[PDB]
């Protein structure tokens, strides 16, 4: 139970009060709270509630969070994770780049049409785009 | 063993770039032993690192434990420290690792760099055995990346970013504290004895800043006071630890049951000897408080300590202010009611200022 009041309570905003109840009330780990905040597209909540003194993050959780934030076009979350120890020199690999190039959780783009035109309209439906096709598209453009 | 090691030359000196933080900082690092003479270190800092002699030296001490500070107190402290270090050419000596007050000064430097020009010379003197990754720091005269991300289970502390230079002190042991205090003290003493460009005869002034602290902080401040050239001390009352008890003892001085705070072995252990020595040499000690008294600015508090703490004449204070290029300090502190200036001092000051 989380009571509300306009006086002594720091959470004088019901907007802050409602969201904080779902975080501490779930009794979930830091990755789960970060995933919920990323889904809600609330970066202030993650900055204030999640990233605190000694969160003892597990090994590889922040890289997975960065991978999940990149495909969702969450620029503020990418900046926050970069500010919290995540380095792109070790995060980025060929496999992760290919996974990024084959995402669907974002605004529509015209990449597939260019790939089909370059490949002379021979790709089958549900085609797996590789880095060589991207290189061919770049050379054509 | 009795510190039985091999006196081999250093195999680690160069530049490290921190990967993981939100900024791009380059820190020159050199590892040495604890027996290195201060003169050679000063020569290395003045020539290899291309650092001119400072006009002020700030020594920051605190509690090595990872404490926390009240909001709006760590902001004014950071603003005052940054302004004092930026307005004049000063050096800042810290532990170097990312624990305690060093994290707060790193945050203050983080805020400063994004909102202003110029550079601040912050030097960290840390033991070699405590760095989390002793390896990946061996490339001599080369750039080697360093990872800012740390994990609790490593039992070791990573080097704090936003530090311009490092001097790793090694004695043979690994994973233990207490191998760089003597070197830092000797380096400070040797730097103080160096003569500034003024012809009055003043040396490089030294001040000490105390936050949080602990049982060792009382001994450190007593040692600083007992030095033949007294060193002024600035204490933050809002920290909570032995700095707060130092402020508590500062008031209504020249109270044993009120002194009992269970920070030591109950009432069976009392630090009254060292505490009363410090309170006997209490004219040099300066305290700070947000709005309770004057000098609400850390920048003003630090500079005023070096003026009244030197016990020097008005020409000496004017020369120091002229060197620091602070005219407000001279207007407020120096030029006051009846300074009885000597004959010809003001003309010499005008000649030096022109």
């Amino acid at each position: 139970i989380t009571v509300f009041r306009m006086g002594s309570e720091g959470h004088q905003d019901i907007d802050l009060a409602i969201l904080t109840a779902l975080l501490k009330g779930a009794n979930a780990s830091a990755p789960d709270q970060l995933s919920l905040a990323l889904a809600w597209n609330r970066v202030d909540i993650a900055r204030s509630q999640i990233f605190i003194y000694g969160q003892q993050w597990p090994v590889g959780s922040l890289e997975q969070a960065m991978l999940d934030a990149l495909v969702l076009d969450r620029v503020d979350f990418v900046k926050l994770l970069i500010e919290n120890g995540v380095s792109m020199h070790r995060f980025l690999t060929i496999s992760r780049l290919e996974e990024l190039y084959n995402t669907r959780h974002g605004p529509s783009n015209t990449l597939y049409h260019l790939v089909r035109d370059v490949k002379k309209g021979n790709l089958p439906p549900d085609y797996r785009i590789s880095l060589i096709d991207i290189g061919l598209v770049i050379e054509y453009l | 063993i009795s510190k039985h090691t091999q006196l081999s030359p250093t195999d680690a000196f160069g530049t490290i770039e921190f990967q993981g933080g939100g900024h791009s900082n380059k820190a020159m690092y050199v590892r040495v032993s604890f027996d290195t003479k201060p003169d050679l270190l000063l020569h290395l800092m003045t020539k290899e690192w291309q650092l001119e002699l400072p006009k002020l030296l700030i020594s920051v001490h605190g509690g090595l434990q990872n404490f926390e500070l009240q909001p709006k107190l760590k902001q004014v402290f950071g603003k005052g420290l940054i302004k004092a270090a930026m307005t004049t050419g000063a050096w800042i000596f810290t532990g170097g690792v990312n624990t305690g007050v060093i994290r707060h000064v790193g945050d203050a430097l983080k805020d400063h760099a994004s909102k202003s020009r110029g550079k601040i010379c912050t030097i960290g003197i840390a033991p070699w055995g405590i760095v989390e990754n002793q390896e990946d720091l061996i490339g001599r005269d080369v750039v080697r990346p360093y990872q800012t991300m740390s994990n609790p289970m490593s039992k070791l502390t990573v080097l704090n970013s936003m530090h311009s230079h490092f001097i790793l002190a090694d004695n043979g042991t690994t994973g233990k504290y207490g191998a760089e205090v003597k070197l830092r003290r000797q380096l400070e003493k040797h730097i103080s004895l160096q003569k500034i460009n003024t012809r009055i005869g003043q040396g490089v002034p030294v001040v000490a800043l105390i936050v949080e602290g602990g049982p060792n902080v009382i001994s450190i401040v007593l040692e600083y006071l007992r030095d033949t050239p007294p060193v002024p001390v600035v204490v933050c009352d809002g920290s909570g630890r032995a700095s707060d008890i130092l402020a508590f003892g500062h008031k209504y001085s020249e109270v044993t049951i009120q002194k009992t705070f269970t920070y030591t072995r109950t009432q069976a252990q009392h630090l009254f000897i060292i505490l009363m020595e410090c309170m006997k040499k209490k004219e040099l000690i300066t305290v700070f408080r947000m709005g309770s008294e004057g000098h609400q600015d850390i920048d003003l508090a630090i500079l005023t300590a070096l003026l009244k703490g030197a016990n020097a004449s008005a020409p000496d204070q004017l020369s120091l202010a002229l060197a620091w290029n602070r005219v407000d300090i001279a207007r407020s502190q120096i030029f006051i009611y009846g300074q009885q200036w000597p004959v010809g001092s003001l003309e010499q000051a005008m000649l030096d200022a022109l």
